[PDB]
RNA sequence: CCGCGGCGGUGCGCCGCGACCGGCUCCGGGACGGCUGGGAAGGCCCGGCGGGGAAGGUGGCUCGGCCGAGUGUUACAGCCCCCCCGGCAGCAGCACUCGCCGAAUCCCGGGGCCGAGGGAGCGAGACCCGUCGCCGCGCUCUCCCCCCUCCCGGCGCGCCGG
RNA sequence: CCCCGGAGCCCCGCGGACGCUACGCCGCGACGAGUAGGAGGGCCGCUGCGGUGAGCCUUGAAGCCUAGGGCGCGGGCCCGGG
RNA sequence: GGAGCCUCGGUUGGCCUCGGAUAGCCGGUCCCCCGCGGGGUCCGGUGCGGAGUGCCCUUCGUCCUGGGAAACGGGGCGCGGC
């Protein structure tokens, strides 16, 4: 009856100095701040939830205005807590600094 | 019908030697000294005129198509789903209190009774306390707390299985076209076994929950992550 | 035909070296003799600091 | 010396080197030791048939 | 959902480039009190920085020019804005979430405010170094208001005081309380001890 | 037409799961070799021997309540440290993680990511298919025996016979 | 100690494609920068001619426009509407 | 009190002392001063801060009836006043 995903950032993408990835995506976990304990993280199922104009239908329930698009978190990355995700679609680049939602259910502990 | 000679030393590695399992299968003492044109060769028919017809079971098709696909490479590896190895996390065990996570009973603590034969997890949570039915779920969307009741005293019903828990809707012959086909009838019963079913298992799961302190409340409390709260903090 | 890793495949490790059989074989059950015989010399040794 | 790193390696280096790089040279292609009769066909004239021969 | 974070003590630029990543990272930061914010080296060294950076002027029409702001929150704002990427769209809507102000408001007084301490002096600058508060390099630059915002910072630690004072009483009575119902709490008080808490 | 009975391409779209392989990246364990055939260390200390910082002392002073603290003065051993005469399981480069080289003197188990693309029956009465090389193993053509025994049978929850 | 109008087989020395525009199809291995320049392939494009399509067309040719469906790495091309 | 368009962010809140860094927090104030409160002296408790942001506060299934511990608490965007 309540939340049931940990609150995170969409950093920005995957990039040197002047190149960019953009197949691959930058997600902060909040609570998170090391290498150490962001190994429980790693394979969870994510998402961008968004809206737009149109309705669009909804598993279990009426057509609404929501839209996902859905990822998995792939590894950490570099030491604080960072960590990388791989979408099935890429992210608009207008997410940058919103909330995705990490689940919990790729559960294996 | 004599079982496994060698024990399973490692997952496809014999334990012994060759020698040691050649004088064990004993191939000593079995030294073995072991050294058409005119007939039809499958009809099954009769006939009164003429004599007796020779039929062909299994002719020749009538249409063959014009083009077509060829054979395979046999995939060396492959095996059906109802052929796979069946595994188990090491926190889920017989009579622990499952979070699931995934469904619209989402955030509910259950009792856990034991894995089936489809990989799927029986799941009963007490229909007085957190009204869940007799449900399966999955290894991989289900957090496994780790408070074990104890549970081995207790008479599950044989015969609930993946066979028993199937839906059985959607069938071809209807008339398919106007304002019907699965559109109209808007419900689906529960099917009172079901219902005697449930009264049998849960009239044996809960006298042995309500024995544990604020047990029934932790069951029919709901798990929902707040601020401060991070699953790589909290231990469960 | 696909290369497989004859240090992670066990049977193409045995088609390019049937030697490597009694390998594992061997480091399996020495080993196992040798983590027993360390588990009665723990043994032995808390008997000896209990007594 | 400035462009390579060369060492005097072990025979366990040997072993990774040879099992899991394994690529001969048959008939001037590049093609990987899936089984012995490769060096068996190529080197039996030189005593060497198999993947233990070659590391000895 | 909003982070309040006090200027008292903290370096210049040690809190700006947390504040700049805080605050690109999708997060509203409001920076008070920035008349407290001390800068390491004396006060002659910032003081002639400072006068550089008004040297800095364009020639032809200086009010096209650079902006040389004198207050200590707009420096404040200059040198976050320095650390953002202000010529794109998310670097301008990094501009729209911070907020700066000198002194502290009646929207932000009554709030509990943060302390960093990867950026305070205690902590970063040794004792036996030097330092240069950003009000009075401010005031004897040329902003105006150091003599009003000290009589409001007075008016409202009056009020804190008195606030706190009250703070006190409600804990006393907490204390009194707990002491009076401590007997009847007896298996409500230890339930907490056994897994970790009032010891 | 009722059959998802067998084969083949498959699904209108959004998906999920399982097992297996290839490439990776990590984790938890187990046991082994060499050394100065490791160095110091952990335990009981024994009969001697020399030297040095300076202690339940001696003792100039200071600070307090016969007693405590600081400083300095000769310096024994009853505060300790180092070296020689000589010896006992007690060690595993050790989760008392004090610092090496490592591995036919080496192996097991687990977690996360990415990808699968190649297709050796186009026969008329005879299967629209298996599998080739490697490690095995189960049955049978050899016969016995012990235990758990579940579909089933018998007897009073227990026992007896695939 | 026999024939395969059929031993029935991972191989059929008995005729032998679904796979064969042999200027075709298929299987491995390595490699892939580029000006000036050189060579090869264009089922890329324009115009006219000799053959060819029992080719297209007032029940609508060429040309032109297109917020449509596409194909080819590409040169460009095939349809849908006016 | 009503659907119906557009634009979005969200997924409990924290309603507050100043202050020092070679120190600081909390008491009664038996003792004293100043305008019930503040300040000073002595004493007592913790100080890698439990009078803890490594923190605190709210439960996040419902209703039926029939007992125990605790409580005279809550509500009608409750009406008028300070
Ligand atoms: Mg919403």
């Amino acid at each position: 009856s309540g939340r049931l995903w940990c609150k995170a950032i969409f950093a920005g993408y995957k990039r040197g100095l002047r190149n960019q990835r953009e197949h691959t995506a930058l997600l902060k976990i909040e609570g998170v701040y090391a290498r150490d304990e962001t190994e429980f993280y790693l394979g969870k199922r994510c998402a961008y939830v968004y809206k737009a104009k149109n309705n669009t239908v909804t598993p279990g329930g009426k057509p609404n205005k929501t839209r996902v698009i859905w990822g998995k978190v792939t590894r950490a990355h570099g030491n604080s807590g960072m960590v990388r995700a791989k979408f099935r679609s890429n992210l608009p680049a207008k997410a940058i600094g919103h909330r995705i939602r990490v689940m919990l259910y790729p559960s294996r502990i | 019908p004599h079982c496994s000679r060698n024990p399973v030393l490692v997952r496809g590695i014999g334990r012994y030697s060759r020698s040691a399992m050649y004088s064990r299968k004993a191939l000593y003492k079995r030294k073995y000294a072991a050294p058409v044109l005119a007939t039809v060769t499958k009809p099954v028919g009769g006939d009164k005129n003429g004599g007796t017809r020779v039929v062909k079971l299994r002719k020749m098709p009538r249409y063959y198509p014009t083009e077509d696909v060829p054979r395979k490479l046999l995939s060396h590896g492959r095996k059906p789903f109802s052929q796979h190895v069946r595994k188990l996390r090491a926190s889920i065990t017989p009579g622990t209190i499952l979070i699931i996570l995934t469904g619209r009973h989402r955030g509910k603590r259950v009792v856990f009774l034991k894995q089936l034969s489809s990989g799927l997890l029986l799941v009963t949570g007490p229909l007085s306390l957190n009204r869940v039915p007799l449900r399966r779920t999955h290894q991989k969307f289900v957090i496994a707390t780790s408070t074990k009741i104890d549970i081995s005293g207790v008479k599950i019903p044989k015969h609930l299985t993946d066979a028993y828990f199937k839906k059985k809707q959607l069938r071809k012959p209807r008339h398919q076209e106007g304002e019907i086909f699965d559109t109209e009838k808007e419900k689906y019963e529960i099917t009172e076994q079901r219902k005697v079913d449930q009264k049998a298992v849960d009239s044996q799961i809960l006298p042995k929950i309500k024995a544990v302190p604020q047990l029934q409340g932790y069951l029919r409390s709901v798990f929902a992550l707040t601020n401060g709260v991070y699953p790589h903090k909290l231990v469960f | 035909v696909l290369k497989k890793n004859p240090l992670k495949n066990l049977r193409i490790m045995l088609k390019l070296n049937p030697y490597a059989k009694t390998m594992r074989r061997n480091t399996i059950l020495r080993q196992a003799r040798n983590h027993k015989l360390r588990v009665e010399r723990a043994a032995a040794a808390l008997a000896a600091k209990s007594d | 010396e400035p462009y390579i790193a060369w060492g005097y390696p072990n025979l366990k280096s040997v072993n990774e080197l040879i099992y899991k790089r394994g690529y001969g040279k048959i008939n001037k292609k590049r093609i990987a030791l899936t089984d012995n009769a490769l060096i068996a066909r190529s080197l039996g004239k030189y005593g060497i048939i198999c993947m233990e021969d070659l590391i000895h | 959902q909003v982070l309040v974070l006090d200027g008292r003590g903290h370096l210049l630029g040690r809190l700006a480039a947390i504040v700049a990543k805080q605050v690109l990272l999708g997060r509203k930061v409001v920076v008070v009190r920035c008349e407290g914010i001390n800068i390491s080296g004396n006060f002659y060294r910032n003081k002639l920085k400072y006068l550089a950076f008004l040297r800095k002027r364009m020639n032809t029409n200086p009010s096209r020019g650079p902006y040389h702001f004198r207050a200590p929150s707009r420096i404040f704002w200059r040198t976050v804005r320095g650390m953002l990427p202000h010529k794109t769209k998310r670097g301008q809507a990094a501009l729209d979430r911070l907020k700066v102000f000198d002194g502290i408001p009646p929207p932000y007084d009554k709030k509990k405010r943060m302390v960093v301490p990867a950026a305070l002096k205690v902590v970063r600058l040794k004792p036996t170094r030097k330092f240069a508060y950003l009000g009075r390099l401010a005031h004897e630059v040329g902003w105006k208001y150091q003599a009003v915002t000290a009589t409001l910072e007075e008016k409202r630690k009056e009020k804190a005081k008195i606030h706190y004072r009250k703070k006190k009483q409600l804990m006393r009575l907490r204390k009194q309380a707990e002491k009076n119902v401590e007997k009847k709490i007896d298996r409500f008080t230890e339930v907490l001890k056994t897994h970790g808490f009032l010891v």
